[PDB]
């Protein structure tokens, strides 16, 4: 039984040449593809990277490796696939990445009798994507994922998604502590070098960040500051202890929150959203204590004067500060 | 403030070894690239050959195999090493130090230069 | 010399390619683990680690020798010529075996077939954290393992007796959380290639507030303790309320930041960010009410010195009431 | 000449050599002799809960299959030599990712003598696991073992002894001390049997003593908190009337211990318990919050019971420094002793 | 059939073939004629002082022992390939550690024409050293260069040149800067030759121009120390008899600076000098301490002699902003016209 | 002509035996040395050990290896180094090290008709050396590079270094961030461990840290706070609010400084010259505040008494601070 079964693998690998592929100078050879996410994680914006676990798969067909008498779907060990012809796909933004080998080389080969061959693997990549942090908190991403032939041009291979629009599954089940993928999009091209024309294969993503953590780190402790530094225009411009002290604490204050978030939000050098919002409210508070300046310069000379820049002053800072969150609030919504 | 100080060359017959040297004080020059320049009078400045902190050695194509360039890193000099000089050599050479920003093969890439040393060939 | 005579009669003509009864029945793997240790939980990363001693047993009818002895005590060299299975750990981020300072495996094989094929691992598990009621939540972290590429019909998992074991539980890495109990299951998991059996250990896990009583719940109660000191200073103390009313707002700023430092970018009011947060706002409107206070005792100072009245009691009465509402729900209601 | 009559003596005896095979497989038991020499003691984590060592690891043993006879007593083969012959398969139980080192080629050493014993070292950096007590934090010590045994074979095929008496088998370099923060006491050196479910292994057991210096955290920790707590117990010195030089004497220094509070605790784990030192950061922060209560107190009883008011300054500018100096007396005495 | 016929050539191909053995051995230099196409050019690191990029590195030379005659004239080969013939060792001078991806297999490639032309390319992540000059910090441009030649081959046996004129030779994509805080205006491609020990090696070097953009430290560190000067000079209108308001006021600008110089301070890299922002910070630092030593002066003199105590305190209003003018007069234009 | 050198590495080759080293049995293979450092990064005190990128030469005489017909030095691919004997040369201190390996595995093989061997390697090392920081940051260390053959002891390999005291080149194109290479030496000596007598080689530089960048951020902000507590001295008596305010606002700011400098250095627990000098002058500033306390207590009892106090804190704490620096950077420089 075992011993027939034995014969007929043994068989196709001798006077197999490895060094060619499949109908090698004739017609290309087809290579259909799936991808069953894992998981993502490690969205980092320091590095413009992340983080993609998936079981990758490949399938083709080898007709040197057809067998009959056997109506079965062989699974031979993954160590067999050192002696047959495997795609040289490679990810072309791909920066660290390995196939896990515990306890084996995490790796799949299953011949068919017509001479097909299913290929998998289980690959963490850490994939590199560019990103445009200038609307940040509010910003949206796109990571993507390109796929490549190295060495055989497109008059050799030729890669389509095996199941159409189906192709990538599990992205539903994929759970970013801080994106939310929108939307997942599957591309086939071509790619031409200064050696060649290769075909491509691209997968890729759209996240948008959720903002809700932000509300309550950043923007809520300084529309809270800035609010506390106009309640300095109703105390009589008499206390000059009380006004300079709440004036030039906020001010400090407001100086604190933002080298705090300067260390724990990620390291971005150049102006965000974020920076122009905390620089508007670092000069509310700075203009909040420039006014007493000028009430406590003329409040002895020039009693009415001094009393109508105080009463004025309730109005124009609540409405202008709130001016300018509508355009705030709209040219980065 | 930093000064780059020259010496050697004269006169020679149409041939024959004349070392070039610099010297700097101020500043160490360990991580710079220090270079030789050439100017004949009246036509340009050009450039002759340059070394920097890896021992990489640049030259021109009209020096090449002829001009040899050495640096002493602990008394931070640079030595230039003339043979088979010809009448057409008769120019002014500096010493320049820099950076090497926007080409090290450029003349305006270096902060620092030295005062000349003449030397001329008779045929 | 005679021993030598078995291993080469077994290995003469033995593909280590083909399954035992590779087209006849389904290969049974028995199962064990042995958890030595659970190393830290990263919060940030959902993921922990674990040491455990892997232990795989079944039979193979191409190994069997008769001869005196009842087992074959070899050691790591015929792992790599004979059949071993593919088990792979489906949640796995990275995990490696060890190597010093020999290959930390053993193979016996008895006279009937049966193999015994153990390893140590080291393996860091991805485990979906819920931080809704952080510092007051649970976890249940998996552990799946199955074959990689042999369907349900091919090979087939199931736990034995003494299904996983753990030695000196009190001697491990685990200070932030604190193991109750584990339980281990088995199912069937369909994918694009076919269905395979998928065994799974859960270990739950409780976090301690011990450390964040000390850190941040009473450090930012007694900030708002402190700030009701202004309701009892006469009001005439323009200076003395104002730089106590705003220093307060600056000290809960301070303390504010440590509060998610041990935490991810979690979108979501947790128990943590919410408690800091009323506490924020009590110190904000201490020093609001001042302000109002102050701008009626020109006006009218009757009302001015009741309103400080209403103050000592409403400010306490709310924040004890908020306590109440806000212990209850994260301990009683769930 | 001499080339082809030691090429000949390798050769032979790798004819018929079964390395799969333990030495006296089935005749008697394996007696591996087991010692270890410390290059260095590396650093030790304490949010790691590890330590890591460098050793010269020495094992020898007998096989008689490797016997010959000539020119020299003793082989000192290349260490690809060790490949092809049966070596014990010992790991340590209790080991973390570990390295044996390559460069510029693989550290190990092999020598046969002329009886067949053998001679097998190599240069491993292990990283081990330690248990750690920071209940008593910065003034804790620790006892970290490193264990080892065979893996494969039970006790009754394997069995591990030292070389030498047992506390003269782990040898410390004089200078191979790493430590910044720990003071190497000493070292304990044991034997035992651990009990699985495969069987009955062999384990042989080292101890190192550590006792951590408390130095850095006194003057970084200790004293910038005692000055602050003295610093808010100077607002009962000034006069009453001055209400806002006590308000703001006393909650600014309520700020200074969030400061010192905040930043002393990071270098710390984050573990989920409290150390000897954040009962002592606590009790600091309370002080200060109850010397700012106690002006609450005087400001409101003025202009009403100005007899009751200055009487509350006067029992605070005893009472205050007394509670504080009790306290740090018991706490050292409860902790230096230990 | 038709598949058996390249089996045979490529069996006679490597039949006395020997790869340990450069092609001309002893009768001419090996010319390997390079190119690099940049993928994308990774970050920098000030700290570290190295950058990344990732280049498509291709080389070509010619073997007359793979000259063949078939079918086909192009033989695009796997990498299985590349480990049976003679490939030259390129390495990279100044380079830190260097990766050659392997995933999903060896991104290389082999192409052996019938003339027997080889193209041999592969792909690379090289993470190189980039010595930097941070006297101008932040507004300060860079030349990190690249150099790669040969290990073991002098120039009398391998020599290097660029595939087309030099310039053209070196590709960057467009879509291949990875770069945030920098801004790559261009490359320079040389050659050059280095002597070591062993003799004297052929090197082709590239040089990445870089200039750091500025924009992110004015408004988070040059902006906010502005103000806080600025707003210490407000207190020279706060009328003298405020004497609490002034001393409040002067001495918490202090803190303020003190708060923004530690936060500028994370971002510089360490070093041993004086940068352009250091200057700037320290002298701004200056400003807000001679305001309060200058309040102090001014209330010294109130109630024994008025006269010049409004004196000193009318001229401040004018000279310490003008002298603060003439700084950023002096200061902005020393080191944005370089 | 090219074929018959073929033949002749195909004899050298042939019946070598890799397990015996060169006149096994006889007199011992004498190794020389040559390190052409290429550069020295990450002194690290936090870890106490520092990285070394060099080019590591050893020269040996081989009479197996010797070739006659061919007046050429042969240096032949990188991958014949497996299949020669080269000795077992490690270094005692590593950490972690690494031969570079792109493109390809950077070693050199050259042979000599004579039979001597060249070989290369370029490795970089993690060497540990222990620092004696307790002069932090005025200290001078001494790192070391311990190079020892493992498994061969003086019986059967010698070590020295080529060429003397030019057997290490490229030190003085070193130049690091925060310290200046003064000296390197070279010993050559035995060490007898407890399996025989081993040859060793040492190279050992010594380093003095740079001083400038501690001023700037570490020595300066800490004195100008201490002499800003001195201004509170010439403030009036009975200004309660503004001594107060001014006293303990710089505890406050010289408590900011230390919390935040400790963070940025490295961590070393134990007690260093820096740490003493910040401690001194935090006692500066808190007795000028407890100075104020005492004369706020008396200045209404006897006010006469309390002016006495004022002046003569003028001129003994500016005198004491003087004093203090005077004995510091004595004791230490
Ligand atoms: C892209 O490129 C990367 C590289 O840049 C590549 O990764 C490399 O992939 C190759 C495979 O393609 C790996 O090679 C295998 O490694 C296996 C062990 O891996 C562990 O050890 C690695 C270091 O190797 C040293 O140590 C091991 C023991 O730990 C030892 O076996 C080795 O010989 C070697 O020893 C040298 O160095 C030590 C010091 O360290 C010296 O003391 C010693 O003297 C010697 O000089 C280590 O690198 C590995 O870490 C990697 O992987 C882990 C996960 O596993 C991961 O976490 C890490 O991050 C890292 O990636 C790991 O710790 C080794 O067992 C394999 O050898 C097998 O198989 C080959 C092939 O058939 C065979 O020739 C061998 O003989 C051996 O057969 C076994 O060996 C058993 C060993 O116990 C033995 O019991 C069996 O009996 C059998 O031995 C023989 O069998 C024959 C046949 O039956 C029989 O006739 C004989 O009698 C005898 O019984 C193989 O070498 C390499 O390790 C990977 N390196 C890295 C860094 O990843 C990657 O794959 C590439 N990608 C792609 C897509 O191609
Ligand atoms: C993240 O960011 C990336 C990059 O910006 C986004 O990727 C882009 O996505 C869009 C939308 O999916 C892509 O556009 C589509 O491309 C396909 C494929 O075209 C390719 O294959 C064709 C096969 O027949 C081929 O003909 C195409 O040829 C192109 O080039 C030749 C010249 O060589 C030119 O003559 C052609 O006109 C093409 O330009 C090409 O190789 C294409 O089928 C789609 O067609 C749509 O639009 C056309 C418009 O005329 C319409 O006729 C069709 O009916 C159909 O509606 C469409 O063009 C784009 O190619 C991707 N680019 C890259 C670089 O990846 C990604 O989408 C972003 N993420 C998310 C989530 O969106
Ligand atoms: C071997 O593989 C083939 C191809 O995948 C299997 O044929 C599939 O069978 C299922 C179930 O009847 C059908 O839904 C598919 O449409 C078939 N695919 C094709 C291409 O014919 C076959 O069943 C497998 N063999 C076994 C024993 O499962
Ligand atoms: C883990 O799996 C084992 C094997 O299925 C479970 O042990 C069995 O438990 C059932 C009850 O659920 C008993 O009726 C059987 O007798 C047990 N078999 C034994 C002991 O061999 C075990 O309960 C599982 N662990 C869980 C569910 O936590």
């Amino acid at each position: 039984n075992m011993s027939f079964v034995k014969e007929t693998v043994d068989k196709l690998l001798k006077g197999y040449d490895i060094r060619l592929r499949p109908d090698f100078g004739g017609p290309p050879v087809c290579v259909g593809m799936n991808i069953d996410i894992a998981s993502i994680d490690m969205v980092s914006e320091v590095n413009m990277d992340y983080t993609l676990t998936m079981y990758f798969q490949q399938y083709w067909r080898d007709k040197r490796l057809a067998y009959s008498g056997i109506p079965l779907n062989l699974t031979l060990d993954n160590r067999v696939a050192d002696q047959l012809w495997v795609p040289d796909t490679y990810f072309l933004n791909d920066k660290k990445s390995f196939v896990h080998g515990v306890t084996v080389k995490n790796r799949m080969i299953r011949l068919h009798p017509d001479g097909t061959v299913l290929y998998g693997l289980r690959i963490t990549t850490t994939a590199a994507c560019m990103m445009d942090l200038r609307r940040y908190p509010l910003d949206e991403q796109n990571c993507t994922l390109e796929i490549e032939s190295y060495g055989y041009t497109t008059d050799d291979i030729e890669f389509y998604w095996r199941g159409g629009d189906k192709a990538v599954t599990g992205v539903e089940r994929i759970e970013l502590p801080q994106f939310s993928i929108v939307e997942h999009r599957l591309v086939s091209r071509n790619v031409v070098f200064a050696t060649g024309a290769y075909p491509r294969l691209s997968l890729s993503f759209r996240l948008k960040r959720n903002i809700g953590y932000f509300i309550l780190q950043t923007y809520m402790p300084s529309i809270l500051i800035t609010i506390l530094s106009w309640v300095s225009f109703w105390i009589n411009y008499d206390a000059s202890a009380a006004r300079v002290a709440l004036g030039i604490t906020t001010v400090l204050t407001m100086t604190t929150i933002n080298t705090h978030l300067r260390e724990t939000l990620p390291k971005i050098p150049y102006v965000k959203a974020i920076d122009m919002y905390l620089m508007g409210c670092f000069v509310f508070v700075f203009l909040a204590l420039l006014e007493y300046a000028f009430v406590n310069y003329i409040f002895f000379s020039q009693p009415a004067r001094a009393a109508a820049i105080d009463r004025w002053s309730r109005i124009v800072f609540p409405f202008t500060f709130s001016l300018f969150n509508l355009v705030y609030w709209l040219y980065y919504v | 403030q930093v000064q780059l100080q020259e010496s050697g060359g004269g006169l020679v017959q149409a041939g024959g070894s004349l070392r070039v040297s610099c010297a700097a004080s101020g500043r160490t020059f360990t991580t710079y690239i220090m270079a030789w320049f050439r100017q004949a009078p009246g036509k340009e400045r050009e450039f002759l050959a340059a070394m920097d902190q890896g021992r990489i050695q640049y030259y021109g194509d009209s020096v090449r195999g002829r001009f040899t360039i050495s640096r002493d890193y602990a008394k931070n000099s640079v030595d230039l090493q003339l043979d088979g000089l010809r009448p057409e050599d008769t120019a002014v050479y500096y010493c320049a130090a820099g950076a090497g920003f926007w080409g090290l093969r450029t003349a305006s890439s270096y902060h620092y230069w030295g005062q000349g040393t003449q030397v001329t060939v008779s045929s | 010399g005679d021993v030598t005579v078995i291993l080469n009669n077994l290995l003469e003509g033995y593909d280590n390619k083909l399954r035992p009864d590779i087209g006849v029945k389904p290969t049974l793997i028995h199962t064990d683990m042995y958890v030595n240790s659970i190393g830290p939980v990263n919060a940030i990363n959902m993921e922990y680690t674990i040491d455990i001693f892997f232990a795989q047993t079944w039979y193979d009818r191409r190994l069997k020798f008769n001869s005196t002895i009842k087992v074959l005590r070899l050691n790591s060299n015929m792992v790599g010529k004979i059949w071993i299975p593919d088990t792979f750990f489906r949640n796995s981020k990275k995990a490696d075996a060890h190597w010093i300072t020999t290959p930390n495996r053993m193979l016996r094989i008895w006279n009937d077939g049966r193999v015994l094929y153990t390893l140590r691992l080291t393996i860091d598990a991805e485990c979906q954290l819920q931080l809704h009621n952080f510092p007051m939540d649970e976890h249940s972290c998996p552990l799946e393992f199955s074959s990689y590429g042999y369907p349900r019909e091919e090979i087939v998992y199931q736990w034995k007796r003494s299904s996983v074991e753990v030695g000196d539980t009190r001697s491990w890495r685990l200070y932030q959380f604190s193991f109750v109990g584990l339980r281990n299951t088995t199912e069937v998991v369909k994918t694009t290639s076919g269905d395979y059996v998928v065994m799974s250990v859960y270990f739950d896990l409780s976090r301690r507030m011990g450390y964040f009583t000390i850190q941040t719940y009473i450090p930012c109660t007694l900030i708002v303790v402190l700030s009701w000191v202004s309701f009892w200073i006469n009001k005439d103390a323009v200076p003395a309320r104002t730089s106590l009313g705003i220093t307060t707002v600056l000290t809960m700023t301070t303390l504010s930041t440590i509060a998610r430092k041990s935490l991810p970018k979690v979108s979501y009011v947790t128990a943590m960010d919410l408690f800091v947060s009323v506490c924020f706002i009590f110190v904000f409107s201490a020093l609001v009410e001042y302000g109002t206070l102050h701008y009626f005792v020109s006006s009218q100072p009757a009302r001015a010195a009741k309103m400080d009245s209403y103050a000592r009691i409403f400010f306490p009465t709310a924040f004890c009431l908020f306590n109440l509402v806000y212990w209850v729900s994260y301990l009683y209601l769930g | 000449d001499n080339t082809t009559v030691f090429t000949r003596i390798l050769d032979r005896l790798l004819d018929g050599y079964d390395n799969r095979l333990r030495p006296g497989l089935g005749e008697r038991v394996t007696e591996v002799k087991t010692d270890i020499f410390v290059t260095s003691f590396g650093p030790v984590s304490d949010h790691d809960m590890e330590y890591t060592i460098d050793v010269f690891f020495r094992q020898s043993w007998k096989d008689e299959r490797l016997k010959f006879k000539g020119p020299m007593t003793v082989l000192r083969l290349n260490n690809l030599m060790a490949s092809k012959i049966w070596t014990p398969d010992t790991f340590f139980h209790n080991g973390k990712k570990s390295v044996a080192h390559n460069m510029t080629m693989p550290n190990k050493l092999l020598r046969i003598t002329e009886d067949g014993t053998l001679l097998y070292t190599m240069r491993l950096t292990v990283r081990a696991e330690c248990p750690m007590h920071l209940e008593d934090f910065p003034m804790d010590a620790h006892a970290c073992p490193l264990k080892f045994g065979s893996y494969a074979y039970t006790r009754a095929e394997v069995v591990y002894e030292w070389t030498r008496e047992p506390a003269r088998s782990v040898v410390v370099a004089e200078d191979g001390s790493r430590l910044n923060q720990y003071d190497l006491l000493g070292q304990t050196v044991d034997s035992g049997i651990v009990q699985s479910s495969t069987g009955e292994y062999v384990v042989m057991t080292t101890h190192f003593h550590l006792k951590r210096k408390i130095g850095y955290f006194v003057i970084q920790t200790y004293l910038p908190c005692i000055m602050t707590v003295i610093l808010s117990q100077v607002s009962f010195w000034l006069n009453r009337e001055s209400v806002p030089a006590r308000t703001v004497f006393g909650v600014t220094t309520v700020l200074t211990m969030t400061t010192l509070s905040i930043s002393a605790r990071n270098s710390l784990p984050k573990v989920a318990y409290a150390t000897a030192m954040d009962w002592f950061i606590a009790v600091c922060y309370a002080f200060v919050f109850s010397a700012l209560i106690e002006f609450a107190t005087v400001n409101y009883f003025t202009k009403s019971q100005p007899a009751r008011a200055a009487k509350i300054d006067r029992l605070s500018r005893i009472a205050f420094p007394l509670l504080f100096g009790i306290f740090n007396l018991v706490y050292w005495a409860t902790y230096l002793n230990r």
